[PDB]
Formats: C-alpha cells, structure tokens, sequence
C-alpha cells in the first residue's frame, strides 16, 4: 500500500461504493449502461497503470 | 464478433501496456534523479555552478583543503574565479536566487538567511570545525572568568531564548520533512474527477430517456 | 595588536594564527562553512497529471 | 525497460552527462591545448572524461 496514498485508498473504495450504488439504482430505475462500464474500465485502468508504474 | 472482440481486447492491453511502461519510465527518471544536488558532494556534477565568497573563511578553508570531496571544489573556483566568488554575503544570496548556483557560507548566517526569507534551502551543514568567542592577546584570567560565565550560562536555559528570538524573525511556511513516494493528491485525481464527471453525465443521459 | 581593545567579540572562526597569537575563550557557539541552494519548487502541472 | 533506458539518458548531452556515460564517445586534438587543460586542473568530471 506504500505507492497509493491512505486518502486515496479512501477515495477508491468510496468510488467503487459509489459506482455500485450507481448501477444498483441503474438497474433498478443499454447506453448508459456501456458508458458506465466505459469509464468504469477507464478509471480501473488508470489506477492499475499508476500503481504499477509507482511501485516499478 | 470472435474478431472484432479479440482485436479489441488485444489493442487495450498494447495501449495498457504502454501507458503502464511511459508511466513506469517517468516516475523512474523523476525518482532516480535527487531532488537536491548531492548533499555537500558537488563534485562529479560540474553543472550546477557553486563557490563562495572571495578571499573569505570558506574560500581559506577550501585553499588549505586537501580532501577528495573538496580539493575538486577548491579546483572549480579557482578555475572560475571571477564567476562563482563574489565580494559579499547579500551578493552570493542574490546570485543564488536568480541562477542555478551553490553558495558556500557560514551555518549561522545561512541559518539566519533562510529563516529571513523561506525561498532558500541549507542543504548538509557543520562541514568544517570551527567556532566564535570572545578573546584577550594576553593570559589574562579575566577571559578565563568569561569562558566560567559562558558555562554557567548555558548550565541553566537562557542562552537558547535569546539566540531563537534574534533569528526567528517573521515566521515560515510549513514543510515537508519525511514524505513517503506515494502519489500525491493532486497528482492522481484528475481521474477522479473525470470518473465524476462520466458517471454524472451517464446518469444525466440515462434519466433524459 | 597594540591591546587598545581589553575585550573583542565579534564572528570570528577560531583559527590556528587566531588561537597562536590570542588564547581565545571557549567557543559561544559551535558551527562551520555550510552550503546554500535555491528551494526545489514543486512543479504541479495540474489535476490532469495522468 | 526500454522506455527507461530510453529515458535515463539526457537527450542532450551535457558538461555532466559525457562523463557518467560510456556509449557515447569523445576526444579532441592529441594535446592541441585541450587535453593539456584536461590532464591538470583535477575537476571530477573533467578528471573522468581525461581519463
Ligand atoms: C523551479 O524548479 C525548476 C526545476 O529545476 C527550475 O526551473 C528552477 O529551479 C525553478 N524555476 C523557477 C523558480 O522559475
């Protein structure tokens, strides 16, 4: 846990809380659903790249 | 769809790849590179310029130095006499801030400097021997009272005060000391912000329907 | 030189001719040549760093 | 790997950067007043690339 900061631990486990509330109210309540699969798998990549690069 | 999906999949992990390794190469540089030049070792460096005042303690000491670490820097200022040296305190401080320049200076007047002013760093510090006091020609005893005032002075807590408050001055911004090589916040979360923004604007779509 | 002056304070790094020539006090405070640098501001560029 | 030791090195070299390095090589005229500067006057870097 060294190359990610604990706020940003914080705000990845929010952010995924977040985006499971998301599509749990989505379903509920195809488009919108491949666009938030879309930044979803933007964010997972991002965060994994940093991640990797940090602690390379 | 077998191709279509297979190409997909094997251009995200190219573009992953990639991203992953100009990361990796920029925070590599970035860290295997000191912050600071190397700490009182400015030789094999020869980029940053450094000297210090001309005919001064410091320019005496590095004459009569014979050591490895500073015979190169003697070597450098005497090479580059009428550039590094300069005549006074407030003239090598000033040359330090408007250029990439090393200056070599007494610990309590560099102390005193950059509790003046907080644009300014001492990096390694106590290098060389030596200290101030008062003095008589003669074997007077009367220094010899002196140097028992001076004991006695710091046997109780008065000499700390009074140095603190006359090099105090105005206060300085807080810094860091021992940070780790986490990211920083601002550093990451512009993704954060553009995830934000995604799902917002996902919800806003999904709700206009 | 010519003992005009009982006491003398002031900066001075106690030397080798400086302690020959006076028999000076116990050092007031204990120092040395130290380096000086520019502080390494910190280049943000921005919430979009990635 | 490679984009590291792509990018370790300065794009320009420098007064510095010749004398830490080895792929990249170096002279001047055989002591055309060059290397007679370079042998005296014992700068680290300037001790490196002499030697
Ligand atoms: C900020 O740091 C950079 C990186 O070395 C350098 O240009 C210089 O030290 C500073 N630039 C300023 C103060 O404009």
């Amino acid at each position: 846990l060294n190359p990610l900061s604990p706020d940003i631990w914080m705000y990845i486990l929010l952010a995924y809380l977040g985006v499971s509330c998301v599509l749990f109210v989505i379903a509920r309540f195809a488009l919108s659903t491949r666009i938030v699969g879309g930044i979803w798998w933007f964010f997972t990549l991002i965060i994994i790249s940093s991640y990797t690069a940090n602690l390379a | 769809t077998r191709i279509v999906g297979g190409i997909w999949w094997f251009f995200t992990l190219i573009i992953i790849s990639s991203y992953t390794a100009n990361l990796a190469a920029f925070l590599t540089v970035e860290r295997m590179e000191s912050p600071i030049d190397s700490a009182d070792d400015l030789a094999k460096q020869t980029k940053i310029e450094y000297g210090a005042v001309e005919d001064g303690a410091t320019m005496t000491f590095f004459k009569k130095s014979k050591i490895s670490t500073y015979d190169k820097m003697w070597a450098f200022m005497s090479s580059r006499r009428q550039s590094v040296l300069v005549k006074s305190n407030e003239e090598g401080i000033q040359r330090v801030l408007t250029s990439d320049y090393a200056f070599l200076m007494e610990s309590t007047t560099i102390e005193f400097v950059t509790q003046r002013n907080c644009n300014l760093t001492q990096i390694g510090g106590l290098i060389d021997s030596k200290g101030y006091g008062v003095g008589t020609p003669m074997g007077s005893p009367y220094r010899d009272k002196i140097t028992i005032a001076i004991l006695q002075l710091q046997e109780e807590g008065k000499l700390h005060m009074m140095k603190e408050k006359w090099w105090r001055g105005n206060g300085c911004p807080e810094e860091e000391s021992k940070e780790a090589s986490a990211l920083g916040v601002q550093n990451i979360g512009g993704i954060f912000i553009v995830l934000a923004a995604g799902l917002v604007l996902s919800v806003f779509v999904a709700v206009g329907e | 030189i010519d003992h005009k002056a009982d006491l003398a304070v002031a900066p001075l790094a106690i030397t080798y001719v400086r302690e020959k020539v006076i028999d000076f006090s116990k050092p007031f405070m204990t120092l040395g040549i130290s380096i000086l640098y520019r502080k390494p501001n910190g280049t943000n560029p921005g919430v979009f760093s990635f």
